[PDB]
């Protein structure tokens, strides 16, 4: 569908023009707000040692990314529900119809749900998300890893966020929007596009993040 | 392992 290879490439671009080495930087220029994403991921579990990783999306919708490599999704409604198999194939349940052999993967989903509700702060909480074009698709997690500084999340329409353990500042990548949303240690949040970032150029700090997006972006690519 | 906590 080449989304990841579409980022890959305008980090590629960004990155080669060295954004955070010029005589004036002036990275409020590059901000967009008409590019604030429909979706981000808000909380999440790794529970991947048995169960699987669980997560909520900004629209507090939540999902799992089982350790048999399917997904559930619950919708914001608390019954809709959305089940992808290892193949990506999709079938559309709810959870007052009860077919018997998704009860435990849906009784699973309920509790890594509850467990955020009781236990996590909302990531962007002060954020509105953009409103969704025209018949606005869900995503599900098609990807996911960690490593020592930050966990790396590849939603299934082509964004990918990357949380940084450390500071708690967070980036979310729109290849269709060409555009990346930081999130600041004090929880500030700019949209910006990565073309007008190529222009005006950006501090140190967001600097580093994008080199270090697209090298995640490249593993994601290698993992194919 | 875990999410930012409230």
């Amino acid at each position: 569908d080449c989304h990841l290879s579409d980022m890959l490439q305008q980090l590629h671009s960004v990155n080669a023009s060295k954004p955070s080495e010029r005589g004036l930087v002036r990275q409020e220029e590059a901000e967009d707000p008409a590019c604030i994403p429909i979706f981000w991921v808000s909380k999440w579990v790794d529970y991947s040692d048995k169960y699987g990783l669980g997560y909520q999306l900004c629209d507090n919708s939540v999902g799992v990314l089982f350790n048999d490599s399917t997904r559930l999704i619950l919708y914001n409604d608390g019954d809709s529900l959305q089940y992808i198999e290892r193949d990506g194939t999709e079938s559309y349940l709810t959870v007052s119809s009860h077919p018997n052999s998704l009860m435990k993967k849906i009784t699973l989903l309920k509790y890594f749900r509850n467990y955020m509700s009781e236990h996590l702060l909302k990531a962007g909480a002060n954020i509105t998300p953009r409103e969704g074009d025209e018949l606005a698709r869900l995503p599900y997690l098609r990807t996911w890893f960690r490593t020592r500084s930050a966990i790396i999340l590849h939603l299934s329409n082509g964004s990918v966020q990357i949380n940084f353990f450390q500071d708690h500042t967070k980036l979310i990548l729109c290849p269709l929007m060409a555009a990346v949303t930081y999130i600041d240690e004090k929880r500030d949040f700019r949209t910006y596009r990565l073309s007008l970032l190529e222009e005006y150029g950006c501090c140190k700090e967001l600097a580093s993040r994008l080199r270090y997006a697209r090298t995640m972006v490249d593993k994601l690519l290698s993992s194919r | 392992m875990q999410s930012t906590p409230l």
